[PDB]
Formats: structure tokens, C-alpha cells, sequence
RNA sequence: AAAAAUGCACAAAAA
RNA sequence: CCUGGUCCACCCGUGACGCUGAGGCGCGAAAGCGUGGGGAGCAAACCGGAUUAGAUACCCGGGUAGUCCACGCCCUAAACGAUGCGCGCUAGGUCUCUGGGUCUCCUGGGGGCCGAAGCUAACGCGUUAAGCGCGCCGCCUGGGGAGUACGGCCGCAAGGC
RNA sequence: UAGCGCCGGCCAACUCCGUGCCAGCAGCCGCGGUAAUACGGAGGGCGCGAGCGUUACCCGGAUUCACUGGGCGUAAAGGGCGUGUAGGCGGCCUGGGGCGUCCCAUGUGAAAGACCACGGCUCAACCGUGGGGGAGCGUGGGAUACGCUCAGGCUAGACG
């Protein structure tokens, strides 16, 4: 059914990382690519490759992490600590340029769709636009 | 020399536990035949390398490896092979705290010292006909547990475990202390709480002899000199 | 108005010489030498661990006690020194220090800040040529403050001035001693003037 | 070199046929105001002992506190059980704005200027434990890049 | 698978 | 005999035709109610015998509504998994019901235990989530007063909302 | 001219006496039953000072109506269960339009007040002069990712 295909994906990933899977597929779309585009480019993923499972288009996404650690619980750090949906089907979040966030004083990224395409807080603030805020990551 | 081939290996030493598997252990299992998970020996040697190298590095740089296992399979093979490198070991009932409480547990070693001081030496006859046997009895049980532990009045830089499940405590004790954990890992347990990993049958005394034998050699060859093979086939079925 | 009456009982309560008096606080009394403990019956008792609020309370009380100023006036300045383009502690101090009554004591026209106040308020001071009566006047850089001509004789001042030779005023200040006048060059720093006060505490006190 | 501060001392009680028998917890902070702090919770039959192991346990549990100019890299929030601390960084000239428990910890390591709010359970033991894990996860652009590189 | 009802208001301290 | 839901295999058809759902409507244990019937055993109420200080109870002997059927009402409940519905995502182990398969094994839809990660105040939950997420509905906002009063709607009444 | 409130914890300030569950205090927890830092006087301290207290009311602390920023197994909280009206939400591909959204341009957003400077009353309070700006809404030009709508295709949802 999938009311929110984007938020499903973001969650697909959040769930993927926290078990330290190498790779996980999400149902493919023009929009999810454009987002996932920004996600490798900013370093949060190694990246993706369009694939097909049972004839059906997917995006196989290759997860990234930290180094094995020392002390008990050796399990690494996380590249994506936190990723959460913002503008949602239930409530749509539309910020003018001046109203754009800075995630973790800039250490994090805020992805947001605008009429100049899928951009970032930095990226959008420079073209000078604003639009539908998709999510935030760090 | 140092390394080892698959010829002697491939007979008894590949795969052990059927379906009792910890799932983390995927990477080191190749296929399942006979309902038993079979270990992939290629990736064993892949690791047996990275590991051995850390041992050899630790040996020729002069630091200690603590040997532990309680199972009836690795109980004998550990006592021998550890003294063979003159190393500390536990073949008997790994005690709680033996690392995190070290300065405390070891005060039982010092007691072992004082108990050795009276064997044929004087002041032993001065004790009552009863208290004799009593004090000596405390030595005999002291002897049992602290034999291997006696060496190395300081805590190691590594420990070597047969079944990282069978002694979880041990691993966790070390792991809490930032003490590198090397162990011979089975399907029985999981990777990743082990630092340097040796992925093969934890049971099957045959398999234990092979790995631990030439594991001690690799240390000898590193520190100085070499030796002949260590006693193995004495009982061995 | 401003606190009247026993002043060395403050020197004592706070546990530091505030020098609220004249020279006597530089002699072997201040009250402080004889009895370096808090006033009243219980002062010689073993103290108890002071409360976090207690600690901030006194620090504020000290600082205020020093410039001998009402809690009303004092709070103004602190709120004034809040926003504050500034580091806010310093700003507060600069302002406190800019008080005509404070400056006059700083310029040694008078020995005690309490003596400074009566000096300003009896007509015995001038700012930039003008008679100024009000201890709360804020002086700014370049201001010339001087004994008014109407009484330049005034045994008290001459005594305070002729003995002011042998002294060097604070950096932010300068004094021409044969002319009975002096100048406010700038705003004193945290560094520029060391006070017994931890200014970081007075702020935490008005955090309430 | 190191500086100790106790934020809490509790008398607790167990019941025996006799009556109440007590025991003492002591919460202690440890830090050099250079960006090292630690926290440990001592319990023993009398106050000083329990303040002793409090200091002891403190030093055996520590944290990297990436100050810059007496403040923190980014805005963080953590929850430990039902207690929650929000840590927001401030320009210089601000001060540490905190309640007694997180103030003590933030002071003994750097942090001349910070913003905090306690939310949720204000129970000081669990708020302390929530603050440590909050510093613990602080990260800088350094950690950030060295985290996203590749290879 | 049990014979048997009830009990005066308020009340330390072990920093 | 009539009849609902449901699952599996084949991958044939439609082409988003979906989710949820304030109101509405319908169903709704027991007891209760109306009109008939039916009444063996049970058994509120009631009588008697024991017990007890008392015994309007507990045990014993009786015993009428009721329990049963038809039609028509009542609408409640510890009506409970005290856990709204749909969807996607997140280790395994083991028992069992019922399909399909190259019937050791694999696969699908149910029913139980133990458990990864995570969650949780704890107890615990955990691919039958109480985890990670989205949609939409219902509900909470200290205890008592009180699910009472008033009003309104519904019921033959009890009474219900 | 100096007064007023407080000194058990919260909360800054402690001792003697009197009283003896009395007289009394009390914002909350609670003090008083014959040694009371908690009542009343005292000495002594803390706070503020031409004021200090009290009562009443508003906001805050209260993420305690939670948009920011909460919840519903056992703490208050899942409707007894369905079926479904309106409403809310809505899979994959491509175009049109540009309603939402976004950008620039512009009119308006009175003065006072507030914020920032500088000045005028001996300071200040007051008061003057200048600067800084939104948001929203009108108009004009544009952008089209997303939501919308309109058209056309799909099979992964859903039905057969
Ligand atoms: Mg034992
Ligand atoms: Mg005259
Ligand atoms: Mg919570
Ligand atoms: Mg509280
Ligand atoms: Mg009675
Ligand atoms: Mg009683
Ligand atoms: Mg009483
Ligand atoms: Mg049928
Ligand atoms: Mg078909
Ligand atoms: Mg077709
Ligand atoms: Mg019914
Ligand atoms: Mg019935
Ligand atoms: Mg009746
Ligand atoms: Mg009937
Ligand atoms: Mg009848
Ligand atoms: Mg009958
Ligand atoms: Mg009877
Ligand atoms: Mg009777
Ligand atoms: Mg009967
Ligand atoms: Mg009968
Ligand atoms: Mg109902
Ligand atoms: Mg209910
Ligand atoms: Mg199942
Ligand atoms: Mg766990
Ligand atoms: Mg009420
Ligand atoms: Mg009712
Ligand atoms: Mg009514
Ligand atoms: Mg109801
Ligand atoms: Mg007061
Ligand atoms: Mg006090
Ligand atoms: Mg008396
Ligand atoms: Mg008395
Ligand atoms: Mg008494
Ligand atoms: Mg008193
Ligand atoms: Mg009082
Ligand atoms: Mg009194
Ligand atoms: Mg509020
Ligand atoms: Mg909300
Ligand atoms: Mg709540
Ligand atoms: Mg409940
Ligand atoms: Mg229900
Ligand atoms: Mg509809
Ligand atoms: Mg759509
Ligand atoms: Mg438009
Ligand atoms: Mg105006
Ligand atoms: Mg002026
Ligand atoms: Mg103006
Ligand atoms: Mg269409
Ligand atoms: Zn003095």
C-alpha cells in the first residue's frame, strides 16, 4: 500500500544500518533516486544501483559505517546516526528560503525539494530558493 | 615452520554444530550438508593469517597470551600447549573476575606461594596432627585452579579461547578491559565479540590439537629458537 | 536611601576587605585583622556547606556592597548591561565604574566611595566645567572631572590631593594634581581592574 | 590536577527484623576543565566511603568533550530512561544555563557558555547519566568528515 | 482442602 | 438442505478500481422484559435443618421465577491480548494446525514458547511488536464528587447512551 | 526622618527564655503532647529600604492541551465487533496547465510604542532627531521538484 514511499525508504535505510547490512533495496522511483543522489554526494552512502527483483525495479543501496570499535560492544559508529521525515502527507512543510534550517549547526544535511530540483540547505540557500522540506540527516 | 595446509585439516576439522548456529556466523559457512553447517576453510586461512600475524607480532615483541578453555575436549590440550610456551592458562573452571578483579583474585596466588613454603620444610611439624591435613588440603585445591593462572602477575595483552560461548565471561571480562580477544570460533558462537578470529570446530579434540599445536610454535619461532612437535596422539581415541 | 551605618560588619560578613572605609581599612583594623569572622553572636561557630544559591547571593552582595549602591540602582545597570552587545559581565563593571561618585573616589579626590558621594552631592565636584550633584551621573571617555572653583581651598580635599601625590591612578584614568582636575579616558576592563568579585556569579544570580 | 564535585548524597534503607538499616549513595563529578569529565556513583555503608568510590568510579569512566571557545560543536539531546537533557551551544558571553546537576558536569569540563533544558524526569541520577551519554555523542566536522570519506 | 470476631488519637532519631 | 468467510496453486483477466472512517446502519455472553409454548435436571427469591453471640451466609433437605423453543425487546460486561485498522521495513531457534512443491528439505496462510537488534518506569514486548516508519479513526489530561445530577435521545420496564 | 518583611526545608539568616497538641503558625511538606533554630518576647542574623509586606488577578516555570513539544498492555487513556456516508490520506512512467509551494520586482503595512545610535533637561525617569526591519495582503515577472488538477501509459497495490 505505502502511503509514504519516501518515508518508507528513509526508514528502510534507518532499519538497514542499525543491523549493519551491506546493502538494502527500496522500491524504485525518479524521486527516490534524486534524493539518493544527494545522499551519496554528501557521503552518507557509498551509493546505489538500479537493479531488478522478480522483474520489478528497485534501488539497491550500499550502506556505509564507521570502524570496528574497542571496549565491549565493538559494533561501529554510524554514518547516518539520524534520519527523519519532515513534510509528510499528513502535514506538508513548506519553508521560504529565509526559513530554511541548519541541521546540527551545519554538520547535518537538510534535503529539500524545490522547483530548481532536489537540493540541500546549503545548496538551496545559495541558489536562493526554498520549497518542500523532505527530511533531515546527520 | 609457521603455517599449515588443509590436508591434515580437511579430515575432521571443517564444520561442527548443526542448526545450533548463531546466525552472525554466516560469512564463515559455505554450504550445509549432512544437516551440519560446514565451515569454509578458505576464509579460515584468510583469517588464520591476520590472526597468527598478531600473535607472532605479540610474541617477538614480548607480551603474554592467556589460554582458556573448560570443555573436556580442550581441557588437556590447553594445559600442555600453554606451558609449552611457558604461558598462563586456565583448564579448570574459569573464575569470575579473574581479569576485572585481578589484584584481588591473585592474592590467592600469593597464598599459593605461602603454602608451597611448607612441604618438607620446618614449622610444618609444629602444626597439630589435624591442622596439617587441613592446610595441605587448601593447597591441593589451590593447586587445581591456579596452576596455569600462577604465571604473569600482571594482566595479559591477549587471551586465547577455545569456545567463546563456553567462556563468554572470559571474553566479556577481557573486552571490558580492552584486552584483545583471540579465539577459535565455532558455529557454536558468534563472531565480532572476537577481535582476531580462528573459525573452525570448537569440539573434536583432533581439531583442537591441530590448531593449538602450531599456534604455540608460531610463538616459539617468534621469540627465539624452535622445537619438535608437542605430545598429541597419546590417547586420541 | 543608600546604606547607612556599620560598614566594617560587611567587610567581615563577606570575608574579604572591601575597603568601604578610608585609610583605617589599610591600618591594622578594617575590623578585619582583629576579627576576621562574620558579625553577631554566631560568627565564631563552624560554618556549614553554603548553598549554591547562597554562594551566588553573597558574591552579588559583595560586588554591590563595594560600590555601596541600592539593589534598585544595581539591578538597573545589570539589566542595562543585559543586551549588551557585550560579554555582559565586563559591561556591567564598566558601567558601575562610570558612576560619578565611583570615579571621584577612583581619582582619589576622596578616600572612601562613601566620602566620594557626599563630595559630589554637596557641590564640591564639576564635570566638563559644569557643577554636577548626582552620584549616578554616567561619565564617558574624555570627561574632565575637577574640584569646583567655588571651593578649591577645602582642607579636606587639599589634604586628599596633596596626599594623592605618591599615587598612580588606574589606566583608564589620568589626574593633574596641581590643577585639581582629571580625565576619564576609557572603559575599565575585567583585567584593568581586579575585584575580589567573581562577576560570573552575579550573572547566575539574576538567572533566578 | 583533577577536580571533584559531589552533586548528590542519599541515605537509602533496607528492612531487617531489627528495623531500618541504611546505606549511602554519592554522586560525584570529576574533571579538569580542560575538556575531560567523568561521573560515578558510589554506594557504601557511610558517606565518606561512598564519596570515595564515587570519585574512584568517576575516574574509571570518562569522556571526550570537544570544546570550541568554551562551548560545544552542535545542539544535542539524549534520553536516559525517562529523563531527557537538551544541550544547545552558545556564543561567548552567554554563560552556562543549566540546573545544578548538568551545570556541575558541564563546568568541570570546559563550557563557559551553554544552553540546557531538562525535560522529562528530572531525577538527578538519571539526568546525570543522560548528560554523560550526551557529551559522549558530541561530534565535530573532523569526526564528521573522517566518518564520511570512503575507502 | 481452613472452628474462631475484634485491637486506643497522635507520635522520634540513626546527615 | 441453504449459506458466510478463508487459504493454496496456476499467472489467465480488470488497470490504483486503494486505506481509513465522524455521523448512519447492522451484529452483540449472560441476566432481564412482552406474548405464547415447554419444564427433566439445575436453581436467585422463599421454607426448613445444622453452625454462630447473631447467620437474613458459608454446609444439608426442599424449592418458584429462570434456565429450554418461537416471535419481539433490552445493548451491557474483567464484551480482555485490559493491546483500533491497513501497509512497508528489522536475527534466529523450537512446537503445532492447514495448503502447495524438484514431498529429508523448501514454500504459504494460521496457532503457541524462547529469543537479535531496538523498545520499556520496571514487569515485560519482540516478523502474532509493546521495535523502526506512514495514513486515518477512537480515546487521556490528578483523586473524590460520579458514570451521579440536569437536559436530550432511546426502552414496556429494569434501565441505556 | 527609618521602616518593613523574613531566619525548620524549599530559602539568605540561630541562640536564651516563656509556653506544653495549650496559646498559636502555616505557600506546599508540616511545627506545638515539659529542653521547640517552626508558637510568643528577646538578643542576634538575612533581605530590601521611603518604603517593606499582604490579598487579588495575568504570564512564566507547566512539553501539565504537547504546532514548536506528550500520550493511550498493567499509571488517566483503543470505541464490544462489523459494514460503511462525508471527510482525511493515497503505488510506478510521461506530458499540459501552475491552484498550493517557491523567487524577484513593487504598492501598502499611519503616527506613537518597542529595538539600535546620537542628543535635550545638572543625571535619570522622561523627552527629541535619525536608522533598522518584517509578517501578511494587492500588482507585475518567473520557477515546476513536490502536492494539486487535466490527459495518456503501467503492473508491483487492490479486485476477478
Ligand atoms: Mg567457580
Ligand atoms: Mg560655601
Ligand atoms: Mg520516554
Ligand atoms: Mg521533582
Ligand atoms: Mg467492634
Ligand atoms: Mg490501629
Ligand atoms: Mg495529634
Ligand atoms: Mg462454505
Ligand atoms: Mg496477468
Ligand atoms: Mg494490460
Ligand atoms: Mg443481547
Ligand atoms: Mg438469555
Ligand atoms: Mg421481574
Ligand atoms: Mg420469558
Ligand atoms: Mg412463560
Ligand atoms: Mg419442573
Ligand atoms: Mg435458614
Ligand atoms: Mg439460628
Ligand atoms: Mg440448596
Ligand atoms: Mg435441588
Ligand atoms: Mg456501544
Ligand atoms: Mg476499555
Ligand atoms: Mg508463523
Ligand atoms: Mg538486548
Ligand atoms: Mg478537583
Ligand atoms: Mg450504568
Ligand atoms: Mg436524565
Ligand atoms: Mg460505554
Ligand atoms: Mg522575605
Ligand atoms: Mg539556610
Ligand atoms: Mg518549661
Ligand atoms: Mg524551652
Ligand atoms: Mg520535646
Ligand atoms: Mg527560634
Ligand atoms: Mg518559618
Ligand atoms: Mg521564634
Ligand atoms: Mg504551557
Ligand atoms: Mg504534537
Ligand atoms: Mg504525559
Ligand atoms: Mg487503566
Ligand atoms: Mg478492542
Ligand atoms: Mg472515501
Ligand atoms: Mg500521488
Ligand atoms: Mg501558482
Ligand atoms: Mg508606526
Ligand atoms: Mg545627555
Ligand atoms: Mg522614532
Ligand atoms: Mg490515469
Ligand atoms: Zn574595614
Amino acid at each position: 500500500m505505502l502511503t509514504d514511499p519516501i518515508a518508507d525508504m528513509l526508514t528502510r535505510i534507518r532499519n538497514a544500518t542499525r543491523v549493519y547490512k551491506e546493502s538494502t533495496d527500496v522500491p524504485a522511483s525518479r524521486f527516490k533516486e534524486e534524493i539518493l543522489r544527494i545522499l551519496a554526494r554528501e557521503g552518507f552512502i557509498k551509493g546505489y544501483e538500479r537493479v531488478d527483483v522478480d522483474g520489478k525495479p528497485y534501488l539497491r543501496v550500499y550502506l556505509k559505517y564507521g570502524p570496528r570499535r574497542q571496549g565491549p560492544d565493538p559494533r561501529p559508529e554510524q554514518v547516518i546516526h539520524h534520519i527523519r521525515r519532515i513534510s509528510k502527507p499528513g502535514r506538508r512543510v513548506y519553508v521560504g528560503v529565509k526559513e530554511i534550517p541548519r541541521v546540527r549547526r551545519g554538520l547535518g544535511i537538510a534535503i529539500l525539494s524545490t522547483s530548481k530540483g532536489v537540493l540541500t540547505d546549503r545548496e538551496a540557500r545559495k541558489l536562493g530558493v526554498g520549497g518542500e522540506l523532505i527530511c533531515e540527516v546527520w | 615452520e609457521i603455517t599449515v595446509k588443509e590436508l591434515l585439516e580437511a579430515g575432521v576439522h571443517f564444520g561442527h554444530e548443526r542448526k545450533r548456529w548463531n546466525p552472525k556466523f554466516a560469512r564463515y559457512i559455505y554450504a550445509e550438508r549432512n544437516g551440519i553447517h560446514i565451515i569454509d576453510l578458505q576464509k579460515t586461512m584468510e583469517e588464520l593469517e591476520r590472526t597468527f600475524r598478531f600473535i607472532e607480532d605479540l610474541a617477538m615483541r614480548g607480551g603474554t597470551i592467556l589460554f582458556v578453555g573448560t570443555k573436556k575436549q580442550a581441557q588437556d590440550i590447553v594445559r600442555m600447549e600453554a606451558e609449552r610456551a611457558g604461558m598462563p592458562y586456565v583448564n579448570q573452571r574459569w573464575l569470575g573476575g579473574m581479569l576485572t578483579n585481578f589484584k584481588t583474585i591473585s592474592q590467592r596466588v600469593h597464598r599459593l606461594e605461602e603454602l608451597e613454603a611448607l612441604f618438607a620444610s620446618p614449622e610444618i611439624e609444629e602444626r597439630p596432627k589435624k591442622e596439617q591435613v587441613r592446610l595441605k588440603h587448601e593447597l591441593e585445591r589451590l593447586q587445581k585452579y591456579l596452576s596455569g593462572f600462577r604465571l604473569l602477575k600482571r594482566l595479559p595483552d591477549a587471551i586465547f579461547v577455545v569456545d567463546p560461548t563456553k567462556e563468554a565471561i572470559a571474553v566479556r571480562e577481557a573486552r571490558k578491559l580492552f584486552i584483545p580477544v583471540i579465539a577459535l570460533a565455532d558455529t557454536d558462537s558468534d563472531p565480532d565479540l572476537v577481535d582476531y578470529i580462528i573459525p573452525g570446530n570448537d569440539d573434536a579434540i583432533r581439531s583442537i590439537q591441530l590448531i593449538l599445536s602450531r599456534a604455540v610454535d608460531l610463538i616459539i619461532q617468534a621469540r627465539g629458537g624452535v622445537v619438535e612437535p608437542s605430545p598429541s596422539y597419546a590417547l586420541v581415541q | 536611601g543608600r546604606y547607612i551605618g556599620p560598614v566594617c560588619r560587611l567587610c567581615r560578613r563577606e570575608g574579604v576587605k572591601l575597603y568601604l572605609k578610608g585609610e583605617r581599612c589599610y591600618s591594622p583594623k578594617c575590623a578585619m585583622e582583629r576579627r576576621p569572622y562574620p558579625p553577631g553572636q554566631h560568627g565564631q561557630k563552624r560554618a556549614r556547606r553554603p548553598s549554591d544559591y547562597a554562594v551566588r547571593l553573597r558574591e552579588k552582595q559583595k560586588l554591590r556592597r563595594i560600590y555601596g549602591i541600592s539593589e534598585r540602582q544595581f539591578r538597573n545597570l545589570f539589566e542595562e548591561a543585559s543586551k549588551k552587545k557585550g560579554v555582559t559581565g565586563s559591561v556591567f563593571l564598566g558601567l558601575l565604574e562610570s558612576r560619578l561618585d565611583n570615579v571621584v573616589y577612583r581619582l582619589g579626590f576622596a578616600v572612601s566611595r562613601r566620602q566620594a558621594r557626599q563630595l559630589v552631592r554637596h557641590g564640591h565636584i564639576t564635570v566638563n566645567g559644569r557643577r554636577v550633584d548626582l552620584p549616578s551621573y554616567r561619565v564617558r571617555p574624555g570627561d574632565e572631572i575637577a574640584v569646583a572653583e567655588k571651593s578649591r581651598n577645602l582642607e579636606l580635599i587639599r589634604q586628599n590631593l596633596e596626599a594623592m601625590k605618591g599615587r598612580k591612578v588606574g589606566p583608564w584614568l589620568s589626574l593633574d594634581v596641581e590643577g585639581m582636575k582629571g580625565k576619564f579616558l576609557r572603559l575599565p576592563d575585567r583585567e584593568d581592574l581586579a575585584l575580589p568579585v567573581n562577576e560570573q556569579l552575579v550573572i547566575e544570580f539574576y538567572s533566578r | 590536577d583533577f577536580e571533584e564535585k559531589m552533586i548528590l548524597i542519599r541515605r537509602t534503607a533496607r528492612m531487617q527484623a531489627g528495623g531500618r538499616r541504611f546505606r549511602f549513595g554519592a554522586l560525584v563529578v570529576v574533571g579538569d576543565r580542560q575538556g575531560r569529565v567523568g561521573l560515578g556513583f558510589g554506594k557504601a555503608p557511610e558517606v565518606p566511603l561512598a564519596v570515595q568510590k564515587a570519585g574512584y568510579y568517576a575516574r574509571r569512566n570518562m569522556v571526550e568533550v570537544p570544546l570550541q571557545n568554551g562551548t560545544i560543536p552542535h545542539e544535542i539531546e539524549v534520553e536516559f530512561g525517562a529523563s531527557k537533557i537538551v544541550l544547545k551551544p552558545a556564543a561567548p558571553g552567554t554563560g552556562v544555563i543549566a540546573g545544578a546537576v548538568p551545570r556541575a558536569i558541564l563546568e568541570l569540563a570546559g563550557v563557559t557558555d551553554i544552553l540546557t533544558k531538562e525535560l522529562g524526569s528530572r531525577n538527578p541520577i538519571n539526568i546525570a547519566y543522560a548528560t554523560m551519554e550526551a557529551l559522549r555523542q558530541l561530534r565535530t566536522k573532523a569526526d564528521v568528515e573522517r566518518l564520511r570519506k570512503g575507502e
